[PDB]
DNA sequence: TCGCCCCCCTTCGGTGCTTTGCACCGAAGGGGGGC
């Protein structure tokens, strides 16, 4: 039926007007499916016929539903999509099953004929305008506009999401002890009645539905475990994720690869330890889609490491709110992380990973960091709160790094758990000048002009050196003016630099980088004892730094 | 009632800002909030053609252990049209930071009785966000002046003044400056007397429909010296960087003195004693870091604008200007919350207390210059807010060259 | 040969700095998943 609930109104972009865009053609097997359905559709007041004096045109397309035997009809309507209004979409986010609580009786609803159901604003329908090209040569199509909301046009998922809403309301209000899960024209409907008393509670809903012409066929009427909900198998006590197959190839393409990390990152929410980082390096410096791409040792490795965990059979449980809520995170290597979610030891809620490099220069203490708020993030978004986490740090390390690193930062309620290998500062550097330690007074300069600079240091033990560097910059000539102070000097050393730059990477003691140099740096600084490094204004012939500006020009 | 006619900037579009995740606790206290407003018409409930949004969440004071519903207006506020231009704007009285005693008042709920241009509503629109995504975003907007947005005072300009007009009568010394959503009230008197005449206040307005700040103690911390017994290379490498770093903001400022004491190439802990004309020129460098600097006024046509920089062990100095170097004011702040153990709590307290400060002395808050990444700073800062305006802010990594302002 | 949503990984290009490259960041390409 198409629901009697009033249409919304909407309009074009100002200035524009209405496409005209002509029909392909289509196969035979396809016409009839698209004649069966507007034929049926016209019958049940879906699509008007319409005639010349209606400019407007757009294509139309089917493709198999997931029922294998119906066809779902399309309309390519980019052209029109490009025009219409935007739209503040409601669909915030994807519910997940981690957030479910245990209930006594489950059952899982599907409208049919969803958003055919919802009718279009009538000033509108004449952009809708299709054809059916029913063997193209032959004759000339039949056209039609829409009555209601067409599946591929810009608005018709948040108009349709809005109109459920409203007809979900009065039902939500009069059962608030009835946890109803909307998604798009997909119910989730939980209760702790009784099943008899549960059973009489969907009558009712659905009978409501129908006053509104939403149906609810049987075929989709899931009223028994495991139920299929959003990619998952919802049992009692526990659910699972639906099969995940992963690519299986002699011969990888590049967008093999992508689809394999892709599957994995799904697999990521309950498999706990998967990862992508070595797979999706092969992805770097690609340039098609059907490029071959051979598989690294290490992806070989990680993948084969992927693949035993996805052998074991895993599933989560659901949220019980007088418990709480803890993360537990474990470092994986080369900036990679995953994390657990449980209440109780050994049930995990759900898993996930955390693996992004951000910024060019960052250490592990950083990273989780920005682990620690992905999973904040996450839960409140799942459990509206906040999880005591457990962190491989010790509290010396975190409380040695927020009082040194210049910004503000901060982790909430942790608890240090120790599974190595812990997260820790590589380095430090001395707040006073090192005692009988050499001083090494930096300088580095390029012509901007040229490729060409020098590195080099002056030292108050008498020892000097300059080194020319070729295809160079300024910022890179005062990084090697330090990288060869440290190469030169003991275990204990105090350097002198003029290069703001240079001192603002090393002070937040990155412990990796993008960069070939910094990271060479990095290695050098963790070999070091004790280190002390100040700033001085350059040109200012100041000490040593005027004597090694000297030396380097 | 009659509306204004209220227009945005030419060529400017409504905010579409997104709903960010909300607690458990929030998101309950804005539906409770949003469903009482709509019963009263405040608010109407919206589908999804009208394409704007404006983030909303909940705040709530220690000392008043109600929630209080913050839409964060900011985007829509510098859309919308000027009200200086339209001739509806509020002026800053001069004597609010002379007083010993300001009390802060939400009188939020005054424009809940004038409705807004109909034309102008769809740009108001906020969505309340769904546990675990059990439903679609929930879209209202509103039908009066909303809290929180530059257009309610100054379309209210006419009614608070009559409303206050008899208050400011019977009282010539009590000073009050609206800002938003709030009034800043200030007075001489006597702390607890000075609290009796706020209830009098409280009292005078409900007839129709915070904590004591004291600008006579807010004191200016300027760059100070080291001093010493015996001083080292080192030493005098970070005193000559400092001088020669603080000779872009005053005047005159030697380091030649200094600087030649440093001649070689010599260790850092090397001790080196001062000649007499380096310590003059010392003495003589701290007397001008000692009294303020000439030939810097606030200008009203400008921005205001902070950087805060973290000191330590609950210390975090400050410096508010409007052009680069020429510093209205620079400051200190200390945390006192007794745990001593929350970098973003105490910034994010930082950036009201500066902020109230910019209030009670200019009139506008300043754009801040926040020293946190991005990230950290969007995760937790909403659980310590308390003021019912937001300040403009940007993120800056910015490594400390010189310990310049402690 | 379509639509809307969330996620991750890679690439690209605009911004502003007392710069001449660099770091930051939002957007868009690819992928996964939902209806
Ligand atoms: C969520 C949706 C509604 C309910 O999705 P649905 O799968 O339950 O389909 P519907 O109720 O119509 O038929 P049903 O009677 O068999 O249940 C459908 O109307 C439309 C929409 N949707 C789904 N998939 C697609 C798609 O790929 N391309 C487009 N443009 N839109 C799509
Ligand atoms: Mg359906």
């Amino acid at each position: 039926p198409i629901s009697p609930i009033e249409t919304v109104p909407v309009k074009l972009k100002p200035g524009m007007d209405g496409p005209k865009v002509k029909q392909w053609p289509l196969t035979e097997e396809k016409i009839k499916a698209l004649v069966e359905i507007c034929t049926e559709m016209e019958k049940e007041g879906k699509i008007s016929k319409i005639g010349p004096e209606n400019p407007y045109n757009t294509p139309v397309f089917a493709i198999k539903k997931k029922d294998s035997t119906k066809w779902r009809k399309l309309v390519d309507f980019r052209e029109l999509n490009k025009r219409t209004q935007d739209f503040w979409e409601v669909q915030l986010g994807i519910p997940h099953p981690a957030g479910l609580k245990q209930k006594k009786s489950v059952t899982v609803l599907d409208v049919g004929d969803a958003f055919y159901s919802v009718p279009l604003d009538k000033d509108f329908r004449k952009y809708t305008a299709f054809t059916i090209p029913s063997i193209n040569n032959e004759t000339p199509g039949i056209r039609y506009q829409y009555n209601v909301l067409p599946m591929g046009w810009k608005g018709s998922p948040a108009i349709f999401q809005s109109s459920m809403t409203k007809i979900l309301e009065p039902f939500r209000k009069q059962n608030p002890d009835i946890v109803i899960y909307q998604y798009m024209d997909d119910l989730y409907v939980g209760s702790d009645l009784e099943i008899g008393q549960h059973r009489t509670k969907i009558e009712e809903l659905r009978q409501h539905l129908l006053r509104w012409g939403f149906t609810t066929p049987d075929k989709k009427h899931q009223k028994e475990p495991p139920f299929l909900w959003m990619g998952y198998e919802l049992h009692p006590d526990k659910w699972t994720v639906q099969p995940i197959v992963l690519p299986e190839k002699d011969s990888w393409t590049v967008n093999d690869i992508q689809k394999l990390v892709g599957k994995l990152n799904w697999a990521s929410q309950i498999y706990a330890g998967i990862k992508v980082r070595q797979l999706s390096k092969l992805l770097r410096g690609t340039k098609a889609l059907t490029e071959v791409v051979p598989l690294t040792e290490e992806a070989e490795l990680e993948l084969a490491e992927n693949r035993e965990i996805l052998k074991e059979p895993v599933h989560g449980v659901y949220y019980d709110p007088s418990k709480d809520l803890i993360a537990e995170i474990q470092k994986q290597g080369q900036g990679q992380w995953t994390y657990q979610i449980y209440q109780e030891p050994f049930k995990n809620l759900k898993t996930g990973k955390y693996a992004r490099m951000k910024g060019a220069h960052t250490n592990d203490v950083k990273q989780l960091t920005e682990a620690v708020q992905k999973i904040a993030t996450e839960s409140i978004v799942i459990w509206g709160k906040t999880p005591k986490f457990k962190l491989p740090i010790q509290k010396e390390t975190w409380e040695a790094w927020w009082t040194e690193y210049w910004q503000a930062t901060w982790i909430p309620e942790w608890e240090f758990v120790n599974t190595p290998p812990l997260v820790k500062l590589w380095y430090q550097l001395e707040k006073e000048p090192i005692i009988g330690a050499e001083t090494f007074y930096v300088d580095g300069a390029a012509n901007r002009e040229t490729k060409l600079g020098k590195a080099g240091y002056v030292t108050d033990r008498g020892r000097q050196k300059v080194v020319p560097l070729t295809d160079t910059t300024n910022q890179k000539t005062e990084l090697q003016a330090i990288h060869l102070a440290l190469q030169d000097s003991g275990l204990e050393v105090n350097i002198v630099t003029d290069s703001q730059y240079a001192l603002g990477i090393i002070q937040a003691q990155p412990d990796k980088s993008e960069s070939e140099l910094v990271s060479q740096i990095i290695e050098q600084l963790i070999k070091k004892e004790k280190v002390y490094l100040a700033w001085v204004p350059a040109h200012k012939g100041i000490g040593g730094n005027e004597q090694v500006d000297k030396l380097v020009s | 009632i009659e509306t204004v006619p209220v227009k945005l900037k030419p060529g400017m579009d409504g905010p579409k800002v997104k709903q960010w995740p909300l607690t458990e606790e929030k998101i309950k206290a804005l539906v409770e909030i949003c469903t009482e407003m709509e019963k009263e018409g405040k608010i109407s409930k919206i589908g999804p053609e009208n394409p704007y949004n404006t983030p909303v969440f909940a705040i709530k004071k220690k000392d008043s252990t109600k929630w209080r519903k913050l839409v964060d207006f900011r985007e829509l506020n510098k859309r919308t049209q000027d009200f200086w231009e339209v001739q509806l704007g509020i002026p800053h009285p001069a004597g609010l930071k002379q007083k010993k005693s300001v009390t802060v008042l939400d009188v939020g709920d005054a424009y809940f009785s004038v409705p807004l241009d109909k034309d102008f509503r769809k740009y108001t629109a906020f969505t309340i966000p769904s546990i675990n995504n059990e439903t679609p975003g929930i879209r209202y907007q509103y039908n009066v002046l909303p809290q929180g947005w530059k257009g309610s005072p100054a379309i209210f300009q006419s009614s608070m003044t009559k409303i206050l007009e008899p208050f400011r009568k019977q009282n010539p010394d009590i000073v009050i400056y609206q800002y938003m959503d709030d009034l800043y009230v200030g007075s001489d008197l006597e702390i607890g007397q000075h609290r009796t005449k706020i209830e009098e206040l409280r009292q005078h307005l409900l007839r129709w429909g915070g904590y004591e700040l004291h600008p006579d103690k807010w004191t200016v911390q300027p760059i100070v010296l080291p001093e010493k017994d015996s001083w080292t290379v080192n030493d005098i490498q970070k005193l000559v960087g400092k001088l020669n770093w603080a000779s872009q903001i005053y005047a005159g400022i030697k380091v030649r003195q200094l600087s030649k004491l440093l001649r070689g190439t010599k260790a850092l802990t090397e001790v080196v004693p001062l000649t007499e004309e380096a310590e003059l020129e010392l003495a003589e460098n701290r007397e001008i870091l000692k009294e303020p600097v000439h030939g810097v006024y606030y200008d009203p046509s400008k921005d205001l604008i902070a950087e805060i920089q973290k000191q330590g062990q609950g210390q975090w100095t400050y410096q508010i200007y409007q052009e680069p170097f020429k510093n209205l004011k620079t400051g200190k702040y200390a945390r006192m919350k007794g745990a001593h153990t929350n970098d973003v709590k105490q910034l994010t307290e930082a950036v009201q207390k500066i902020a109230t400060e910019s209030i009670v002395i200019w009139g506008k808050t300043p754009k801040f210059k926040l020293p946190i990444q991005k990230e950290t700073w969007e995760a937790w800062w909403t659980e310590y807010w308390q003021a019912t305006w937001i300040p403009e802010w940007e993120f800056v990594n910015t490594p400390p060259l010189v310990k310049l302002w402690y």
